């Protein structure tokens, strides 16, 4: 991913609402390395935004629009046939799907926003942006320190304290070790802080003695060769990493932090799965009650949730539809019989049409939970879909795949760029307070839907929902276009009574799993069990980044974050891992004891032992070193289906960072594991030094 | 290190940008490029004191009428400019610039600047002006205009020769302190 020159050159915009009612002229830019999107105010003051923190970019009509009359006037919005829509740019950022910030810009020139939006997003969504090596993240720190200068054009020493907040003493001593001013209210000339002075500063602040032990086993080009072939397996490097044909320990450190030594088989992150198999032969990234941003009973609903989950590759979303009152008679979306707010059905459709294929070209399924007992409003619903989705909407079956028994489902490729509607096409009826009383704990409002009228029925084809009867009944009908939906409880009960048939069912048809009604807090259930059975749409509450969603985001990042993962051929046809947690660097912004947990998610017969590191020797979080034995996971049956979880917590159990990695994507050897947030976004400071070993 | 925000306004092509570039870099621009917005700085000694002078360049084009004022908040002093060889730009001092500045910053000091002093006595420019049914603006006219808009000072200069150029910024600074 190369940063186009015009981006680094800069463009003039007016940033609004960065305050209130305040419109500020700025020059927007992306640094040459693609680390930050930053704007400079006329006063020279700068504001930075990590490229890795961006979730989406929008221009024209999709950009956020100012509400205040003052800004409306400034931008001549109430002016006949203006060109405002040719100048709007919105950059959306946030730590997760909910906590969003909209950065709004209005350009002086016309049509420049489109290029900026598309080029910036391509940098953000490039698989290697988030998965760069440790050295890249350390470099982002340097670029930041040297870009955020004061009026004198120097780097405030105060900025080093803010960058590395855990222990000022150690930071001060590190600056001194490099003959730089140590002192709250000193500034450093940028020319005095280039590489490798920064590197020396890091080595002083964060010594690496564990790496010296590797040497006990300088280092000649020969030894280094032995090292790479024995440890990192199954002269140019020395020239590149050695600070001054021998490799010193500092040189070893930088080499191990470099791109040649990635913990992942990065080709795995790219779209590489065979996308020509039947739809039900893939695990499909799924979201439950998508419209909710919190809380199932109390909290707000928002059409924006649809954009957010779809931008992360989610391919199956949910819409709970309810009738609107007069005079408008406009259908809405909400969690019926609760206190959650409402949104219009139409806005959800607009949100979906916009983001549906921005980050993945593969088919999406709209799971309708219809409670609209009104033929007119159901007609409105169908009308909104047809008109807004246009050619994206699959309104009729494909020629090569008739809706007949024995015919398999089309492939993701066959349905590329298509939107499929899952709606009734059997008991029906309106829900009552009492009827929802004895369903509230399990199926919830999904327990009973209204009849589907003509207009909506005509839109259903390959994803026809029917109440489940039995596996033999399903096998008897032999219809691959029928989908069965189960609560986590019902699905679990079925696995305890008919596991063999559940597994066979998923080879022919789709099964969708969703949270039990009792989870009013929007917590999630662990998905592995269901994926193990071949369940493809394991719907989770995306607004809650608890462990289940942590794993979901992590596994679906692979195969180009397309939202589709091809099941193992053994689930379609009709190794011992050792990890040693050695040490950690800048794990927390404060000095606190830390620990690491490691476990495996996989098949029932996979190793189930869980490991927890001993607490770090002290409150030192800059460079703690553990003395652990290797954590072993013996006889992993199918690497493809299993994933390794490495999570870092501070004493007290507060989450600091983690990685969940499918076994087949792991490289062996010594590695610097760069940590991610709960939502799988890359963290700059925290990292673990580990040693991986794979054996048969 | 006292900082000062000085905003420069006036009709397009009156010479505002050359004014700022010539002053801060002692070099005269080689290509006329309409301004959207720009900023220049300069550390200067006035009355034995170091001052950090921030020079805010603005768009003279009227297409920026609603956007231009976005640079006005917290301005310490304004330089309203007009070309000494452009009666139209002179008339706009009173018809446009003075009212616009006072509307957004009613109490901010204003310094009236007559630009392109070097061309007033230039033969080619005059003939060109005579053919255009025009004539240069005289010092007495400038001074009278300054009094009318309540400018603290009226100053003429040339960015090209730099004659009167530094004085403009020293006075701008002194109008604030
Ligand atoms: N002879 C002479 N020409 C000058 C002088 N100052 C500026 N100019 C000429 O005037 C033209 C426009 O000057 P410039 O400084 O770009 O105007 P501006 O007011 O900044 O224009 P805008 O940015 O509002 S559209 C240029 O061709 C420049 O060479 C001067 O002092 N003497
Ligand atoms: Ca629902
Ligand atoms: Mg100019």
């Amino acid at each position: 991913p190369k940063v186009k020159a015009y981006l680094s050159q800069g463009e003039r915009f007016i940033k609004w609402d960065d305050e209130t009612t305040v419109a500020s002229p700025v020059i927007l830019r992306v640094d040459p390395k693609g680390y930050y999107l930053y704007w400079t105010y006329q006063s020279k003051e700068m504001e930075f935004l990590d490229i890795t923190s961006i979730r989406d970019t929008r221009f024209g009509k999709f950009a956020k629009m100012p509400k205040s009359q003052k800004l409306r006037d400034v931008f001549n919005m109430d002016f006949p046939d203006n060109s405002f829509l040719l100048k709007t740019l919105t950059v959306v950022s946030g730590p997760d799907m909910v906590d969003l910030t909209f950065h709004n810009f209005v350009s002086y020139k016309e049509n420049v926003g489109k290029a900026w939006a598309e080029d910036v997003l391509a940098l953000v969504k490039h698989p290697l942006t988030a998965n760069a090596s440790r050295s890249t993240f350390l470099d982002k720190i340097l670029v930041k320190l040297k870009m955020q200068l004061n009026s004198e054009g120097k780097i405030p020493v105060k900025n080093f304290f803010q960058m590395f907040p855990a222990d000022r003493k150690r930071v001060e001593a590190a600056l001194s070790a490099c003959h730089l001013p140590k002192g709250k209210n000193d500034a450093i000339n940028p020319e005095d802080f280039p590489e490798p002075v920064y590197k020396s500063f890091l080595m002083s602040l964060c010594p690496r003695p564990e790496i010296d032990e590797i040497f006990t086993s300088y280092m000649t080009k020969e030894h280094l060769t032995k090292f790479i072939n024995q440890k990192q397996r199954d002269q140019g490097l020395i020239d590149k990493y050695e600070p001054s044909g021998q490799l010193s320990p500092e040189g070893m450190v930088w080499f191990l932090c470099g791109p040649e030594n990635s913990v992942l088989a990065q080709d795995k992150l790219l779209l590489h799965h065979d996308m020509t198999q039947p739809l039900n032969h893939y695990f499909i990234n799924s979201s439950h009650n998508t419209y909710l941003t919190a809380g199932q009973f109390s909290g707000l609903s928002s059409a924006e949730m649809y954009r957010q989950v779809l931008l992360s590759g989610c391919r199956c979303v949910e819409l709970d539809c309810w009738k609107g009152k007069p005079p408008d008679e406009e259908p809405i979306i909400t969690h019926g019989f609760t206190m959650t707010t409402d949104i219009f059905f139409k806005e959800a459709i607009e949100a979906i049409a916009e983001s549906a294929f921005k980050t993945s070209p593969y088919p999406i399924i709209l799971s309708f939970e219809n409670h609209v007992d009104s033929p007119r409003q159901q007609a409105k619903m169908a009308e909104y879909c047809r008109t807004i989705f246009g050619d994206m909407l699959l309104t009729e079956p494909l020629e090569k795949f008739p809706l007949k028994p024995g015919v398999p489902l089309p492939s993701p490729e066959d349905l590329r760029g298509k939107i499929l509607i899952k709606n009734k096409k059997e008991e029906s009826g309106n829900l009552d307070e009492e009827e929802i009383k004895k369903m509230q704990s399990d199926e919830g409002t999904a327990g009973l839907e209204v009849t589907a009228y003509e207009e909506m029925s005509s839109l259903v084809n390959y994803i026809q929902p029917t109440k489940f009867v039995s596996f033999e009944f399903s096998a008897q009908k032999n219809r691959s276009y029928v989908i069965s939906s189960f609560t986590e409880l019902k699905a679990y009960d079925l696995l305890s009574k008919a596991s063999v048939q559940f597994v066979d069912y998923n080879k022919r048809q789709m099964s969708r799993i969703y949270p039990k009604g009792t989870r009013m807090d929007s917590s999630n259930y662990m998905p592995q069990m269901f994926w193990n059975a071949g369940c493809q749409m394991v719907a989770l509450n995306f607004q809650t980044m608890d462990l289940p969603m942590q794993q979901n985001m992590a596994v679906f990042e692979f195969n180009g974050q397309s939202g589709y993962l091809l099941k193992h051929e053994f689930m379609r046809r009709p190794t011992t891992l050792s990890i040693t947690v050695i040490s950690g660097q800048f794990l927390s912004e404060r000095s606190v004891r830390t620990y690491v947990e490691v476990e495996l998610f996989g098949l029932p017969g996979d190793p189930k032992r869980r490991y927890r590191t001993k607490l770090s020797p002290s409150t030192n979080s800059i460079n703690p070193v553990w003395k652990e034995e290797p954590f072993v996971f013996e006889k992993i049956l199918m690497p493809e289906l299993a994933s390794l979880r490495v999570a870092v917590m501070e004493e007290g159990n507060k989450f600091l960072g983690h990685r969940i990695i499918p076994i087949n994507a792991l490289n062996s050897g010594y590695h610097h594991l760069c940590l991610h947030s709960e939502s799988n976004m890359p963290l700059t400071m925290p990292a673990l030094f580990i040693f991986l070993e794979m054996k048969d | 290190m006292q900082a000062i925000k000085c905003v420069v306004v006036g009709d397009g092509a009156v010479g505002k940008t050359c004014l700022l570039i010539s002053y801060t870099t002692n070099a005269f621009p080689g290509e006329y490029i309409p301004t959207v917005f720009d900023n220049y700085s300069a550390n200067v000694m006035v009355d034995g004191k170091p001052v950090n002078l921030g020079l805010w360049d603005t768009a003279g084009q009227e297409d920026y009428d609603r956007l231009r004022p976005l640079s006005y908040p917290q301005t310490d002093v304004f330089l309203i400019c007009f070309s000494l060889v452009s009666p139209a730009s002179f008339e706009n001092v009173r018809a446009k610039w003075y009212p616009e500045v006072r509307h957004h910053c009613p109490n901010t000091p204003i310094i009236l600047v007559g630009t392109k002093l070097d061309l007033r006595d230039d033969k080619d420019t005059i003939e060109k002006l005579k053919e255009k049914k025009l004539t240069p603006i005289t010092y007495p006219q400038g001074l009278a205009m300054a009094k009318e808009i309540g400018a603290v000072k009226y100053l003429e200069c040339s960015a090209l020769t730099q004659r009167g150029l530094k004085t403009v910024f020293d006075e701008a600074i002194r109008a604030v302190l």
